[PDB]
């Protein structure tokens, strides 16, 4: 006759969620510079990131309902303002601006303006007459010479992230406390849904740069064997679809203009870092990508789509549809500055079944509302000189078209813009559970009288 | 042999009773954005002491193992001893018993240590 | 309550262009899909696309693609729609509608059209 | 019979020893204005573990009941056994004994488990 | 005789086993600039329960004293019984044993209560 | 009838009904709200 | 009663220069300083 018997510390866990915590290691912590991007209070990473494998455990993984993303989504926004609050508020910068088409010899059909405006000084009585050079996307005109005003003036209070704090993405390892853990799904071909064959537990993730970017993923994790195709539901065109490379892709992003930073005193303790006149040749931002590995990438990809879609079909690439500039173009911070690039010729293709490189135009925008939250904007101070950043492309986000013509051709374009998809890139293999160390199972045992 | 934390999970329960000193040893693990890490480690001692409370109010309070004077209702997963410990993992098992757990627990806290421990003083007064 | 209010009826020449607005109120604007549907007189419903107010994500259908310009002003809470290359076949009554279930975080839907 | 939490309070202590598994089971209960709720639930584990500390340093550490080798001074509420458990509620009783509680406690923590537990090793070394 | 908290530290360990009920009794001690005082008192229960965890996973869980079935390797401070308790203070002693402490602890948590407590049910099933 | 001390006039005295009492409160004027821009991000809602 | 308990046979090495209690006291006085000034009157317009 069986009884009940209690066992403490049994390998029984249940699925739950709680608050996690960052690990930036120690090396990007030394970047300092008065709170470079994230790392300030961040906990160090484990020197030996112990990864323990569990056997005979069939665990069902979902990256799309994974809660660790929404946390990462909010922290980056809060940490963003945590920089801007001690930083310089640019709310007084909303002013009538007398600007001119920038100095060049014709051959246009500008976008840079020599902007003279009446400003204020640290001494509250006396005022300031200054000039600065602004990109066309941060201002708008108002209706003698044309007058201009900032774009955020009628929307949200503008601040400026002080030049000490940087935007540079720093690898972050999210960790879990006791009574909980993190599970890493290591199986090579994994679509992110359903059960996960390879289940291993860790207390912290790998290095994850919270890259603030759109249309392209940089510096992240690479896939294995075939390039993996992951989507929550592929029958819905609206749901975004994420990909992971087995081969990293090189890109060289540059701002070729040699900038000057004019620091003007709005204080005491306040001040504004303006843009000075370009020194020498007038060029424009751009990034280069190899066309050869690119063409082969689309060939290795199109062979992977023909497992899920058709054995032999047609695949066409076309440029984007419409939306905010943060979607329709590629956003990211290159070292101090936020670039917005035209992506067209990458996606000029039509594929069916069976030496040089490329180049893309780019634009820089300083005032940024990113994550769209109104009432508070931010201004990115200009960085002195030629900016260069090299990135490695580990991931993608795409959407599909619509019924069109029956079993004819499917078209694909860029997509996303919700940064929750950015964090799904490194979190696809992760999820959280909770331990139930108490258990009751029968046996012939019985306690005393 | 040391397989680490939660090593025997998918293993059968009879094989999973050897790691109890592991999973119970690391169970306690010994401004803005700083609040992020602090509230996380609090939930461990609540989850730990709640078991200690349950283990305490039952006839156990001793770690890693215990028994009881409460019989096993055959309505609770009627199975042979080998169909349970040898044939079932703690994951597959606790799946079945999550039904009557508190029904079981009620007799452990009340029919046992509320009762059997009252038997002490009545026997220990003389 | 919520309201979807559009622009006024217009009389134009062929080959020209025409813009039509929609102004939502009474809810979270940036978090709610907006469908656009034209109905020719006596005909059925013709779905012309949708615009997610979040960053402005859009998706159109096949037959209407390239003549349709749909935007929204998230500041002023005004959706826009445009049709160019005006033909006599483009004469119809144009609607704006919202999907049933929306939010600022997770999403779904397709089917829902409630406020018209 | 389950009367719930604190049901036997006004009842006599002898009748109040049946609820010990109740009052001890829920005793642990398993930005601005959000701080309001957080600091409240902390005081429970301090009040709980302080008893566990006292129960531990004394000869008990076992929940719901205990005895001791410390005699009852007749200067502490001199009464017959029936004048106490049967004739007095825990409210009326602890009112009288709040006097010597720590005087009692001093012998429980020191004269007992500082002494009787040292007797263990001296007997357990051979 | 009551010498207070940490009174017997410099005294030899054999003389320091009489204060165990003292040092364990006060071990738990029962807006800006207000955060200063709050985070300090949290580390006590973590340090207290970590010992309770260690004391629990070992064969003790009983306060102030304990023994084990793990032998003392002569490679751990080879000394006579009088060269240790009578001739050495807890400060001078724990200085020597901080070497093998976890090596010792590993057998207490695993070779004992992971093993000897599994021996219970196998003997207690019949 | 509940009062801390009724011999003191200064101490307030509180009452509790067994019967609830109905009241209809209205602002009969039909107001306009003029939202004027003091921003960015600031603004003031005036009375029309 | 600021209880002061003496310990016997204890040889303890003291360093006041590496003592950490100072850096705390150093920072608190500065934070507490601003904690007064923040609700207080900002004289930033006084630059004239
Ligand atoms: C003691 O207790 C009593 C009773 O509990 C208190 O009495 C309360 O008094 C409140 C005012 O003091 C009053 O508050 C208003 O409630 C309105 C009703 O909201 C509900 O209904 C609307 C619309 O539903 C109606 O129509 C549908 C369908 O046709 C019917 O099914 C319903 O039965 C209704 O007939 C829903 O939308 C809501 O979700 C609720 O279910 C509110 O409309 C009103 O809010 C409006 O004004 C607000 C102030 O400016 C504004 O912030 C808000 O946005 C609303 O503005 C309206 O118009 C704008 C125009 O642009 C539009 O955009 C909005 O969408 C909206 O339509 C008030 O909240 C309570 O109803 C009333 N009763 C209760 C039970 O609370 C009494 O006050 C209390 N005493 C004290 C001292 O506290
Ligand atoms: C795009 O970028 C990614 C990521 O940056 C490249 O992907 C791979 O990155 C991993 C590391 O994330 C490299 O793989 C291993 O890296 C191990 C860690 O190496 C660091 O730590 C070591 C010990 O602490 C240290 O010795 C080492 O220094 C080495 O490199 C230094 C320069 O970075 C150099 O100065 C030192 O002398 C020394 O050589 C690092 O600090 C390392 O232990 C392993 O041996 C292994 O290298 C991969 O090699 C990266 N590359 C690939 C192909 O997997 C990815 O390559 C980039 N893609 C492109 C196209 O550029
Ligand atoms: C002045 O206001 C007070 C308080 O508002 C009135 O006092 C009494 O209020 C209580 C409730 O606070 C009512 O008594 C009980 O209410 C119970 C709760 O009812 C709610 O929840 C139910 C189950 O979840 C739900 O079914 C119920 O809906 C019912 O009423 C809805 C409208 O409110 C209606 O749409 C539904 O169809 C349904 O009829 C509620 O949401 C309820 O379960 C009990 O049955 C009981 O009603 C009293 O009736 C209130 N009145 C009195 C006289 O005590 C007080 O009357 C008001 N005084 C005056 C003068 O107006
Ligand atoms: C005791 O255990 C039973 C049976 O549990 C069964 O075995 C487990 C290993 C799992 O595989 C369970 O999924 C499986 O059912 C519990 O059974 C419960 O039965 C009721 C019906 O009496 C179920 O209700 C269903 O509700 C759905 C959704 O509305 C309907 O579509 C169904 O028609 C049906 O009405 C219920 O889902 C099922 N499970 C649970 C968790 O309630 C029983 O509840 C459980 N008792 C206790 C106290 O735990
Ligand atoms: C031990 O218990 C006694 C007696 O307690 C008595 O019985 C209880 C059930 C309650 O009903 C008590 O109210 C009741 O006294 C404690 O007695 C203490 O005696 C002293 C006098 O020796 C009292 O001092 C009084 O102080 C007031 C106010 O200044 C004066 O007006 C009085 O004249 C008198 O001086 C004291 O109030 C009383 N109670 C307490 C709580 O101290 C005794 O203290 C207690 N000892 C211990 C260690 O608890
Ligand atoms: C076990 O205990 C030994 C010996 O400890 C000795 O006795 C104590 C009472 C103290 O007085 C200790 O200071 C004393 O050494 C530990 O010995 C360790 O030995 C290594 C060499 O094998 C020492 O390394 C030194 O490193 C310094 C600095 O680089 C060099 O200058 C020296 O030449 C030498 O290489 C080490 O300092 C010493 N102590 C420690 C704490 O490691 C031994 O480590 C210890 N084992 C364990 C597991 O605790
Ligand atoms: C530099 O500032 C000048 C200020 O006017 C901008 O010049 C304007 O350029 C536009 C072309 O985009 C001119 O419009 C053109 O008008 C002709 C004649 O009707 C028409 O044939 C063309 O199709 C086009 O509509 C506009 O007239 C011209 N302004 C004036 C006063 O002539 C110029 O664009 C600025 N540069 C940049 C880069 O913005
Ligand atoms: C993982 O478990 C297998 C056996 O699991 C069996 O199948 C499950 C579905 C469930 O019904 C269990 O109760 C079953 O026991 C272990 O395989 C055994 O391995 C040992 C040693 O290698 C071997 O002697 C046995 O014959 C194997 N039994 C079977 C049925 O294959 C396997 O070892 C477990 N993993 C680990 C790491 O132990
Ligand atoms: C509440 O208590 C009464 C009895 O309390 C008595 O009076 C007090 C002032 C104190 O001196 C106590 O020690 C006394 O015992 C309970 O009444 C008893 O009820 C039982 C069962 O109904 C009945 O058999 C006894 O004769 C009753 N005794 C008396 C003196 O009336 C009462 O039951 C208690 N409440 C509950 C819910 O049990
Ligand atoms: C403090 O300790 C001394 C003795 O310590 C000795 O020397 C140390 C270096 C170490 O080797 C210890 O193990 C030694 O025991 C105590 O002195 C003793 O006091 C008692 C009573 O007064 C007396 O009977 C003994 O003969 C003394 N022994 C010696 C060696 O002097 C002293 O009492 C300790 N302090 C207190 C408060 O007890
Ligand atoms: C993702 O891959 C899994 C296989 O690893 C797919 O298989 C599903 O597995 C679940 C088990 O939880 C079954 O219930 C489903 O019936 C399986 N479906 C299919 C089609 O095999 C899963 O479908 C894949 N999901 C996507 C979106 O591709
Ligand atoms: C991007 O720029 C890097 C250098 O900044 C280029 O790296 C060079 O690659 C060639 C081979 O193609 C090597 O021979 C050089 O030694 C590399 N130089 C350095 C400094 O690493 C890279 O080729 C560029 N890629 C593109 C697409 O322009
Ligand atoms: C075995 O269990 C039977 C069912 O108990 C009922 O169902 C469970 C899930 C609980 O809800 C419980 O409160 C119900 O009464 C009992 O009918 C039967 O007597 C039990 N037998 C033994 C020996 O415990
Ligand atoms: C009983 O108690 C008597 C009184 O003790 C004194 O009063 C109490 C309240 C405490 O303050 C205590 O420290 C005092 O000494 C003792 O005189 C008597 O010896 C005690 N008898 C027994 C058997 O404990
Ligand atoms: C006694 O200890 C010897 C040394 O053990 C080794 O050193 C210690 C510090 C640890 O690092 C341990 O892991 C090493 O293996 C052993 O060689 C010897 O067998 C031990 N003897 C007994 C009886 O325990």
């Amino acid at each position: 006759n069986l009884w009940v018997t209690v066992y403490y510390g049994v390998p029984v866990w249940k699925d739950a969620e709680t608050t996690l915590f960052c690990a930036s290691d120690a090396k990007a912590y030394e970047t300092e510079k008065h709170n470079v991007w994230a790392t300030h209070a961040c906990v160090p990473t484990d020197p030996n990131p112990q990864e323990i494998h569990l056997e005979n455990v069939t665990e069902e993984f979902n990256m799309w309902k994974n809660n660790m993303v929404e946390q990462m989504h909010t922290d980056i926004i809060s940490l963003w303002d945590q920089s801007l609050k001690p930083c310089v508020k640019l709310t007084p910068l909303c002013v009538t601006l007398q600007c001119t088409n920038v100095t060049n010899n014709i051959t246009d059909d500008g976008e840079l303006k020599n902007c003279s405006f009446n400003m204020t000084t640290e001494l509250r009585d006396k005022k300031q007459k200054v000039y600065s050079l602004f990109y066309r996307l941060d201002v708008v005109q108002i209706n003698s010479n044309k007058e201009y005003r900032l774009i955020n003036c009628n929307t949200s209070a503008i601040t400026q992230a002080c030049p000490k704090v940087s935007f540079e993405p720093i690898p972050i390892h999210y960790c879990a406390p006791a009574g909980f853990a993190i599970l890493k799904c290591k199986d090579k071909k994994f679509n992110g849904t359903g059960p996960c064959p390879s289940v291993s537990t860790v207390q912290c993730t790998h290095g994850i740069k919270p890259v603030v970017s759109t249309q392209l993923l940089l510096n992240g994790s690479l896939a294995e064997e075939e390039v993996m195709i992951r989507s929550e539901n592929i029958t819905n065109n609206a749901k975004n679809i994420l990909v992971q490379f087995n081969t990293p892709v090189q890109i060289n992003c540059t701002r070729p203009n040699n900038n000057t930073r004019k620091s003007i005193r709005i204080g005491p303790g306040q001040a504004f870092y303006a843009t000075g006149d370009i020194i020498g040749d007038i060029r424009q931002a751009h990034c280069n990508v190899s066309k050869a590995t690119w063409n082969e990438t689309l060939g290795k990809v199109v062979k992977q789509l023909r497992k899920h879609f058709g054995n032999n079909t047609i695949i066409r690439f076309a440029n984007s549809s419409g939306g905010d500039l943060e979607v329709t173009t590629h956003s990211f911070n290159c070292g101090g500055e936020f670039f917005y690039c035209n992506t067209s010729g990458l996606f000029n293709s039509t594929w069916i079944s069976n030496n040089d490189s490329i180049t893309l135009p780019c634009r820089i925008k300083q005032i940024i509302n990113m994550w769209q939250r109104i009432g508070q904007a931010m201004y990115a101070p200009p960085i002195q000189g030629v900016i260069r950043c090299v990135s490695n492309i580990t991931g993608l986000i795409l959407t599909r078209d619509g019924g069109s013509t029956n079993s004819t051709t499917e078209t694909f374009r860029p997509g996303g813009g919700d940064m929750r998809d950015n964090w799904r890139s490194e979190l696809y293999k992760y999820k959280v559970v909770k331990i139930e160390p108490l258990g009751v199972a029968p046996t012939r045992c019985k306690r005393r009288v | 042999v040391f397989l680490g934390f939660l090593g025997a999970a998918g293993s059968t329960m009879g094989a999973a009773s050897m790691t109890l000193t592991v999973q119970a040893r690391n169970l306690l693990s010994g401004t803005v954005w700083g609040i992020k890490q602090l509230q996380a480690r609090v939930l461990a001692v609540e989850r730990y002491l709640r078991d200690q409370q349950l283990l305490g109010i039952w006839g156990c309070s001793g770690k890693l193992i215990c028994c009881t004077n409460v019989p096993w209702n055959s309505s609770w997963s009627n199975r042979n001893l080998s169909e349970i410990w040898d044939n079932m993992t703690w994951l597959q098992w606790d799946k079945e018993i999550s039904n009557y757990t508190q029904i079981i627990y009620g007799l452990l806290e009340e029919s046992q240590n509320q009762q059997e421990k009252n038997e002490q003083d009545l026997l220990a007064l003389d | 309550e919520v309201q979807l209010v559009e622009s006024g009826a217009q009389v134009k020449k062929p080959g020209a262009s025409v813009t039509v607005s929609c102004t939502a109120s009474g809810y979270k604007f940036t978090g709610y899909h907006m469908h656009w549907v034209r109905q020719a007189p006596g005909r059925g419903l013709e779905w012309m696309g949708w615009i997610n107010p979040f960053r402005g994500a859009v998706k159109y259908p096949q037959n209407f693609r390239g003549r349709v310009s749909m935007t929204r002003d998230t500041s002023m809470e005004i959706f826009y729609m445009e049709l160019s290359r005006l033909t006599s076949d483009d004469t119809a009554v144009y609607y704006c509608a919202r999907e049933m279930f929306d939010s600022s975080a997770d999403w779904s839907p397709w089917r829902g059209m409630v406020a018209w």
